[PDB]
């Protein structure tokens, strides 16, 4: 779940980016 | 509209009035909690506390219900039908435990598996605290998007478990199987005592398993016993010591054969399967958020 | 304001005043693991030396305490208070045990729970270091998130152990069960042989449990009982072997009900609403972050 | 180009065509559990049955990848080359199948697990289903990302194979082992019984597994079954229970050895290294979203 | 700077050259897997092919570090400093190999575990393929990030195991401990034949584990053992059937404790304090991504 934590907050930042 | 309908509808929409059918709610929980834990004996000691105590909650229940009913005048197919019809299920069963408790056995001794339902009232709190409602509503649109990898897996889980049943039914079926030594090249023994008779290279293992089966046949014997094996197998429980060991160690040379069967099993389905399949539901769960 | 005390106050938040605390309470920490280490025992061999070294550690505590109290005026409510109440609190509790050493059981013997309190002043130093102090402080923010799944996670439990206590409570009572074979079917008997009576189509399995007791007494006697089972289940540990496949194969035909009960519970909960638990633990520490 | 080839493609394609195709597939494949379910046995029941349910599956496969080839040619090298190999491969075997149904063994006995291969007949479904195509496909186009992290934890595994040979292969090779007592210490027993020769501070256990080996052999006897242990203890499998806690306790004093063994292997490659396998894998998987 | 150098050096880095350096530390790593898959005996069958094998390694080894070395100027300082002192650790360990096998017992028996280094040289590897130096460049870059957590995991750990010790080293010191029944009040038996002697509400179970100990020795009978016991119980090896409910139902009605002891761990150490060091391990190598 940790594994899977990250690969989600591993889109919200990339998504965070592209707003950015 | 009946006459005073108005006002019991947009007085049982109260907070108040919601917050103390919560109490309600809670209390008949942990006074079913309550009576599993100190009597789940089968000649109860406090019979008649339980009984009544479940005819006062039943009627405060049915009461408070007539009273949902009359503020949408009786009808609850326009507002709010899928809890008002939880509800009405729940206080029908209820009911049909007042009768039980007043008037005779008119419920078969087939059908108390209706009667085990008092247990998922405490369902309906999770209408009332909107915290527990928005996680469950949550959980429903999210299991959806589980649904096309949840049911890959059991595609795969349904083909190793036809594999094991062609494979594994019989392993074991004489109660015992044989398990092959390297006594002589690891010291523990001579070529000449064992060609004498005094040592051997093989060992004579018991296959019967806890529950008084054989390996295969309680394993692997038919395809739902397989199906539940390898379900067994994909939390990892026990897969080794009591499943894929005495497969891997009966086959005397062949032993890839059940060792890739489970190793292949466990890495596809637990590993990257499960994984899938959990991070399909956060990712929905989470754009749910 | 005494007179000397500001200075007191602000020497006893020096750096090099906090790092020898630190150094403190981590030799003492030191010293407790190593009593367990090498003086578990009753009839300990070096009494003395744990007894003294616990007067003297306490000792530095009382004097460094009474240094922080007074920069703070004795007061301690306005400055950092709650560090201040737990250090009040274990060092209360350690002249405690310099009144033990020193002169009688003044002590009941009720009470020894609080002796072993000494293995928490350990906790002091999550406040000296940063980092252990902001992983705390984000466990800590993180904990009321978790509040809400964790009470549906529970509300499941329960449901399943109301359920469980129905079901299981007297399977095994006995002390055996019953399971049935396919041995004719299998070819490992023929129906001749099953009614003369040379063998048979079902065997008596004891339920005995490793602890004494029957299967359905130990893990469903009770409604406390039947909800350690579940989180044991919830853990992944043995629940098959141990648990779910007795239940399972005891069922002659209705196995079914036995596997739908545990292949429900561990989907739902331990798959589930485990991950989601843990998914938003881990959302509010890094966001904490 | 053949006469009336274009019709017959697109009429292959249609989405009509496709779904009935669908429902074939499903429908064999449950057949082929339902065959496992109620006549898994060597002696079926009802053979008839399944072999011509078998002959008309294969039969109706047969037809319509013939279908399937007069739209392109009989070529099958241009248009969806590796689906169209698939589906030829499974109604090849189907077709042998129905040969050794009608006309003799003209397949040797060493080949059934070429018979075996119906059960995967069902993957052309994830052909048919979009979202099955969708998931399959992003599992394969992340498999080479985690290829790397997967290389690196069977070297790691493959190191601690070799130690593991080295060091465990022939623990308890007497069939026994001694462990020893702090009887004295614990007050369980005094010096002067343990040098008379009342109780002893040592104890002679058994070293033999449930599947007939002595403990070295069966875990660490060679780098094969070293390395199958390895991915027994890196699921966490009883890796304490059956395997460290018998090597770790066989060790006097030098019980550091097996435990940092076990403790670093299971840090390192469970925690760690899995981790970063599966997480590569569901960053690919969700790029690939 | 030698005469001849510049050319030694950049053609010991071609990109050929290392890829034949990596087929060679591959092969040697294959050769000493299969030295352990087919001769892991003490009296080895073919004990030349293995000796001779590691000779030849060993001197090719030396020969291409020597050109190594000719590039850096024997100083190997400069240039690639850690690689160059784990190749020559690696062959100066190689070449003490070889004097043994040629010259005599010039190293003492203590010392074989520096014997058993030759299973690192593929960690060589690692620096020559450019995947696998990215992944342990990015594990090595995370380790410090988890320090924190780690060590805070660690501290829980160990008030656990001061705990554990004082409370559970003496559980089952006489091999054998009570539990208790509801056999009465679960219709089983009667008060009567309770008070008369035919039946009993207590069972005596025995205490001793597979490793020849009682369980409180076992398990907490000092610091580390306690230590180790978390350990497994925090992977959640077999942490009820073993640990867990032997101490649980040992308690006649202060169940609670032992309960609350392992749930606790359980519920701090393994559902939030792992995941939170598994996390931040995985930030850290993503950001390194
Ligand atoms: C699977 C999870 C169900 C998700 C949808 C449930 C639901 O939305 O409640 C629906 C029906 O309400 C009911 O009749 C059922 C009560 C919901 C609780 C059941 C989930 C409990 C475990 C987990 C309607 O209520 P809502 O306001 O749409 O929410
Ligand atoms: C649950 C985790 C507690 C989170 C809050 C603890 C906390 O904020 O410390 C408070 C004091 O608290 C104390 O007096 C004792 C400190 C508790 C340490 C818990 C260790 C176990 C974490 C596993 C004060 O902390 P702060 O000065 O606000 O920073
Ligand atoms: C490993 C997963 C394979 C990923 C690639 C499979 C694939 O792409 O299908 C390929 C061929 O299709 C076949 O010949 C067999 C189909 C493989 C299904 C695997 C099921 C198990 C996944 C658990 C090509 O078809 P596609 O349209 O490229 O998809
Ligand atoms: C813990 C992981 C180590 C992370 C740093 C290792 C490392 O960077 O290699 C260093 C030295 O290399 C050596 O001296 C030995 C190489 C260690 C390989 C790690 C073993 C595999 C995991 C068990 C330096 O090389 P690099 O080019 O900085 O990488
Ligand atoms: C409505 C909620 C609070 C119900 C739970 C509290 C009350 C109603 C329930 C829960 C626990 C129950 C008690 C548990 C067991 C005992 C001890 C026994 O010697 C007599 C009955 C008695 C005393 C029960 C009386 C009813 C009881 C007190
Ligand atoms: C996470 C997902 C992929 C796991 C899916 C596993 C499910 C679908 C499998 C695993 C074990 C299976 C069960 C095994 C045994 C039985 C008893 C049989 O008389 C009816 C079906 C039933 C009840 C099966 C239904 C399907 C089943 C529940
Ligand atoms: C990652 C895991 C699941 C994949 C492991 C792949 C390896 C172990 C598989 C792939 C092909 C297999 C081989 C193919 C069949 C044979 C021939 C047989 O007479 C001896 C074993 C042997 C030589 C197998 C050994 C195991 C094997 C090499
Ligand atoms: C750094 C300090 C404060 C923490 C603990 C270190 C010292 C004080 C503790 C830790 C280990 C302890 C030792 C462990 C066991 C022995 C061996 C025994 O034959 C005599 C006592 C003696 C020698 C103890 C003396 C005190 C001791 C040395
Ligand atoms: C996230 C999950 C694990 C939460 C559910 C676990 C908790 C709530 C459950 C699981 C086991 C339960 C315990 C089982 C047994 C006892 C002994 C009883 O005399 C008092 C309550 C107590 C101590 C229970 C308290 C609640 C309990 C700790
Ligand atoms: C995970 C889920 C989907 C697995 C399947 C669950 C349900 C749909 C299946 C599994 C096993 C099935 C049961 C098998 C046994 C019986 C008893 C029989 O007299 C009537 C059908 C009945 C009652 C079936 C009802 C449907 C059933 C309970
Ligand atoms: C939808 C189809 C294609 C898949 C399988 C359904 C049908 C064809 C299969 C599935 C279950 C099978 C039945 C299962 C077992 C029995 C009971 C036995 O006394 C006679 C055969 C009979 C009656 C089988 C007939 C064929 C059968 C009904
Ligand atoms: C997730 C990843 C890292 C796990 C990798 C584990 C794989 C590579 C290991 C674990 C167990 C190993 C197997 C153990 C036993 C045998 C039998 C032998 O006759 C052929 C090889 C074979 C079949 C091995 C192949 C490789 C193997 C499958
Ligand atoms: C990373 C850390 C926390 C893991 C634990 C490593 C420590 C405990 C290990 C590594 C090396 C080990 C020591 C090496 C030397 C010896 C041999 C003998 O003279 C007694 C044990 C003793 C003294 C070992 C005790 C445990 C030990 C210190
Ligand atoms: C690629 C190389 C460097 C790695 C190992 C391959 C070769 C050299 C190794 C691996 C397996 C080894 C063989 C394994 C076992 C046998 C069978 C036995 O009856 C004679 C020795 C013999 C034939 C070994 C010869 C050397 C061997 C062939
Ligand atoms: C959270 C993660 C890092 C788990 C950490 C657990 C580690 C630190 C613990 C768990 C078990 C412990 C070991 C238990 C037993 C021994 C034997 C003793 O003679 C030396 C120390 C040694 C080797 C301990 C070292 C520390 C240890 C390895
Ligand atoms: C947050 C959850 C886990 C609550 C469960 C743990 C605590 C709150 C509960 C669980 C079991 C409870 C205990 C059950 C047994 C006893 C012994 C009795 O003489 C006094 C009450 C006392 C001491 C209870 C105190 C509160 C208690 C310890
Ligand atoms: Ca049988
Ligand atoms: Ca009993
Ligand atoms: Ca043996
Ligand atoms: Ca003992």
């Amino acid at each position: 779940i940790a594994a899977i934590h990250n690969a989600r907050r591993k889109k919200r930042e990339a998504a965070a980016a592209h707003k950015a | 509209w009946l006459p005073h309908q108005r006002k019991v509808f947009d007085f049982y929409a109260s907070q108040g009035v919601q917050y103390f059918t919560a109490f309600l709610i809670v209390s008949n929980f942990i006074f079913n909690c309550a009576e599993k834990e100190w009597d789940p004996y089968t000649d109860q000691l406090y019979q008649g506390l339980w009984r009544w105590g479940e005819f006062a909650f039943n009627t405060m229940f049915l009461i408070e219900l007539l009273i949902n009913f009359y503020g949408i005048a009786f009808c609850f197919w326009r507002y709010n039908w899928a809890w008002n019809t939880f509800d009405l299920v729940v206080v029908a069963i209820g009911t049909l435990t007042m009768a039980e408790a007043i008037g005779g056995n008119f419920m078969p001794p087939s059908m108390a598996l209706i009667r085990n339902l008092r247990a998922f009232r405490i369902f309906r709190l999770f209408k009332r605290i909107k915290s527990l409602n928005k996680i469950i509503v949550s959980l429903g649109k999210a299991i959806p998007g589980v649904a096309n990898a949840f049911v890959i897996m059991v595609i795969i889980m349904c083909i190793y478990a036809i594999l094991g049943v062609e494979f594994y039914h019989m392993t074991g079926s004489d109660g015992t199987y044989v398990t092959y030594n390297d006594n002589v090249k690891r010291g523990l023994c001579t070529g000449d005592e064992v060609e004498l008779g005094q040592c051997s290279l093989n060992q004579t293992v018991s296959s019967e398993t806890a529950r008084g089966y054989t390996y295969g046949e309680e394993y692997y014997g038919t395809f739902f016993r397989a199906l539940y094996t390898l379900f067994q197998v994909l939390t990892g429980e026990s897969w080794s010591e009591a499943v894929a060991r005495p497969a891997v160690f009966e086959s005397h040379y062949d032993s890839f054969g059940p060792v890739l069967f489970y190793v292949s099993f466990i890495i596809i389905c637990q590993i990257v399967l499960i994984n899938v399949v959990v991070a399909v539901l956060l990712d929905k769960m989470v754009e749910e958020d």
